[PDB]
RNA sequence: GUUUGACCUCAAAUCAGGUAGGAGUACCGCUGAACUUAAGCAUAUCAAUAAGCGGAGGAAAAGAAACCAACCGGGAUUGCCUUAGUAACGGCGAGUGAAGCGGCAAAAGCUCAUCUGGUACCUUCGGUGCCCGAGAGGGCACUUUGGGGCCGUUCCUUGUCUAUGUUCCUUGGAACAGGACGUCAUAGAGGGUGAGAAUCCCGUGUGGCGAGGAGUGCGGUUCUUUGUAAAGUGCCUUCGAAGAGUCGAGUUGUUUGGGAAUGCAGCUCUAAGUGGGUGGUAAAUUCCAUCUAAAGCUAAAUAUUGGCGAGAGACCGAUAGCGAACAAGUACAGUGAUGGAAAGAUGAAAAGAACUUUGAAAAGAGAGUGAAAAAGUACGU
RNA sequence: CGUGGAGGUCGUGACGAAGCCAGACGUAAGGUCGGGUCGAACGGCCUCUAGUGCAGAUCUUGGUGGUAGUAGCAAAUAUUCAAAUGAGAACUUUGAAGACUGAAGUGGGGAAAGGUUCCACGUCAACAGCAGUUGGACGUGGGUUAGUCGAUCCUAAGAGAUGGGGAAGCUCCGGGCCUGAUUUUAUGCAGGCCACCAUCGAAAGGGAAUCCGGUUAAGAUUCCGGAACCUGG
């Protein structure tokens, strides 16, 4: 019986953390301390072109990741996958996988698709980013690619 | 007469005790999962057919 | 063998020939019981002996249809039609009827349906 | 989980229950085993379901190597048994063993009316 | 004085035609408790609860104002929201407990006060052919003035397809490992598969494609009757279809937040007819401000501790979760109502223990199979 | 500090969890590893949440020790002795010899009830408070034959269908029969009577008729061989 199992947010609480989270993507040493393996940059974050959306297939997805140098963040999730314990792995929680890549588009259409199959990638848009985007398990500064109208929208 | 001699009653009785019988060996056999104990048995003293 | 599609395009006399050798047939397996066997005959007559009934029950209901559809009838049909008694509340049928006449036509009119439209 | 929308499927509980108790249909779709290499350029598909007068050879087992037709397939827990391809008892019958359709792979089939045009629909 | 044929009222039969009774889990209309609370208790509370009974549907039930009102405006009815623990009740103790509004979901206004049966005919929700029984007004300038069929699409059902490694070495009984090499992904969800698999298989994927269907509305096409009367705009008077043991009263109840002022029952009594009712006690007036009961229908939006299908999940994981993971409402107890368990797991493969010695038989010995028998049958640990 | 699960982060794994002995500490909650078992999964950190830690509650449930090889297997005194058979015999069976039962502390035949226990055969894990070749265990077949027995029929103490009336309601009290034209097929037109009305209720009230013996492994006044009789229309 009853348990409320909602939690309500105050905006200006949640503001503050949305904004807090890109902008550790900004500082470098909390991405580093997050456990994010990232080397070429470690200026940050990666703002890509608005060509971008216009990209159909995954083989350019893997190979855009590899020229700043970040094809790296890709190897981290494409092994060390934790075979979890428990009764979640009835359910669908067999294999937990890390957090590596996120790409932000600006698009009203929705997420690119192509971006999307990469291992520990999340897509998300500018209108559609939360907390978790930026920092999966609340420890901030997940590595990201933004489009440059992502980042006119971010603002 | 007797005994018990309504026609309808008897034949629930008689019909009972076929069905209270052992099972055939096939089953066991061709056999789904059990330890094949069928479970209805009725019982010679003890137990009751059933009120 | 039999198949369903040889006992339609026999007869009515045809059949129930079928019927009758099917029961001797059938009868010739009690006989033969002091073995186990004999059967795999028994189990296919039992089909058998349903599917000839169940023809004939067909042609005399497509006939029936047939001479009917010309005159006045229909209990039986009836009772394939509604599937009782809730399907039949759902009827009289009620819909069209409820609004054939009053005040709709006054409401309206049209030309306009169509002027507009595109 | 994925193409989530609203639909009938995902869904490992079920997939499970569904999977191993099966209608005889879904026994159909386990009837399936991959085609060789040969018969997959033609036909156009990676596995179809596999017959009794096909032959059909082992991959997984110690059996592996060898090559039969398929005597029955038991659609019931589902299983295939092949031709030559038996195991023996301490008595010195030999029975044959089951297999599971993934562990084999079909390699010549005979065509089959309904199931030609099937397939040619498949194609 | 007396009968006979015929008219209508009541009755009984009869066969025909038409429908109901019962049922499904809860949802959904009445009659009506208690312990319990107030640390007692009797009003109050529990509670208009539970129960019992009646009964309907896929939702039901309610509905276009004799409303709201405390102003000046709103404008049918549910539900949601909150009004508000406010008003109000109450040993004014304990407790009890709204509405109007505001705005949402969703919207819709109308409708009362020739029909049927028989037989015939057809393209049988119809009509023709026959026979039988039973908001209103005047005259003028006009403008507005139909349905049916067909196809496609709308929505439901169903089937089919359809990417990319099964490479090397090593370990192993097995690679689904490591290292090495390579490939797709609009599919890095999940499953299976001798181990920890995007690329083996199922599938999968923003997925595509084919067929079948009631019902409707959008579009396209096609048939065809006259008309008449309705309706708008404007002139003229005018006005009924407007519901009685009702409205209202007392005296007796019970219910409610309802308090002189909730709603309903009962007994008694009892108006008017554009007159009447409401506006939170009752009584003159003009008038204000609102509305016409004693009648009815009605889509949609809401519920469903879920019959029927499916998803989901920091749920549980075999003394837990349902009573029930299997033969479970089984086995079994009780005269009956009713009560009610324990109950999963060999192995990659059955390869599920030959043959022999010994034995009454049960069994043991050796031996065989397997990576493993202290893996040998309620057999994982 | 420790627990199950979630996510993220750090990883770990075909010999993991788990187990028992030990080995190292942390006062300490716990902690870490090893033996040698095991044959698939598991930690840490951060953040969180909760079917989150037990000796106990005449606590729940299961399992197990002592109590014990202990009480009971004792009042009809009933067996004994050859022998049959069997792998096995105090209790199965044959004989002999002996008692006991006696309106039935153990005859005959049935009513209720049981529900196949009957009969045959073959087994002995389980049962019979012990053996057990045995049995009524178990398993596997088989057996019950009705015009004349009895139910059916009847009506009884009343279950009470059944106006009307309370109660929403559940619930509860208080014409039918016989024909005549035809015609012998029963079609068919037409006429005439009469009181308090249904069914059920006793397998032991009352009541239409059957005995004699013969046969079966197991039926029998049923079947049969003879003989008889009844009931209806």
């Amino acid at each position: 019986t009853w348990r409320k199992w909602n939690v309500k947010v105050n905006h200006n609480e949640k503001r503050y953390a949305t904004a807090s989270a890109i902008a550790a993507t900004a500082v470098a040493s909390l991405v580093l301390a997050r456990g994010h393996r990232v080397e070429k940059i470690p200026e940050i974050p990666l703002v890509v072109s608005t060509d971008l959306e216009s990209i159909q297939k995954t083989k350019e997805a893997v190979a855009a990741l590899k020229a700043v140098g970040a094809h790296s963040d890709l190897l981290k999730v494409l092994k060390s996958k934790k075979l979890r314990a428990g009764k979640g792995k009835y359910r669908n929680r067999r294999w937990t996988q890390r957090r590596g890549p996120l790409v932000v588009y600006a698009e009203d259409n929705g997420i690119v698709k192509a971006l999307r199959n990469v291992p520990g990638v999340e897509t998300a848009n500018v209108a559609s980013l939360n907390l978790l985007q930026l920092a999966p398990g609340a420890h901030l500064g997940r590595f990201v690619i933004w489009t440059e109208a992502a980042f006119t929208k971010l603002d | 007469m007797a005994a018990q001699k309504s026609f309808r009653i008897k034949q629930k009785m008689a019909k009972a005790k076929k069905q209270n019988r052992p099972l055939p060996q096939w089953i066991r056999l061709r056999t789904n999962n059990t330890i094949r104990y069928n479970a209805k048995r009725r019982n010679w003293r003890r137990t009751k057919m059933n009120i | 063998g039999v198949k369903a599609y040889e006992l339609r395009t026999k007869s009515k006399e045809q059949l129930a020939s079928q019927l009758v050798d099917l029961k001797k047939e059938l009868a010739e397996l009690k006989v033969q019981k002091l073995s186990r066997p004999s059967l795999p005959k028994i189990k296919t007559v039992r089909k058998s002996i349903a599917c000839v009934l169940t023809v004939i029950n067909e042609q005399q209901r497509e006939a029936v249809r047939q001479l009917y559809k010309g005159k006045k009838y229909q209990p039986k049909d009836l009772r394939a039609k509604k599937t009782r008694a809730l399907r039949r509340a759902l009827t009289k049928f009620e819909a069209s009827q409820v609004t054939e006449k009053q005040r709709k036509k006054q409401i309206a009119f049209p030309q306009r349906k169509y002027a507009i439209k595109a | 989980m994925a193409k989530q929308s609203l639909d009938v499927s995902s869904d490992r509980r079920k997939a499970r229950k569904a999977y191993f108790t099966a209608p005889s249909s879904q026994r159909r779709v386990l009837l399936s085993a991959p085609l060789s290499k040969e018969l997959r350029a033609q036909y156009g598909i990676k596995a179809l379901p596999i017959r009794r007068d096909d032959e059909v050879l082992v991959v997984r087992g110690s059996k592996k190597g060898q090559e039969g037709k398929i005597s029955s397939v038991y659609r019931l827990k589902f299983a295939v048994q092949v031709d030559k391809v038996t195991k023996e008892k301490v008595n010195g019958a030999s029975v044959p063993i089951n297999l599971h359709p993934s562990k084999l792979v079909i390699t010549k089939l005979h065509l089959d009316k309904d199931r030609k045009a099937l397939i040619q629909r498949k194609g």
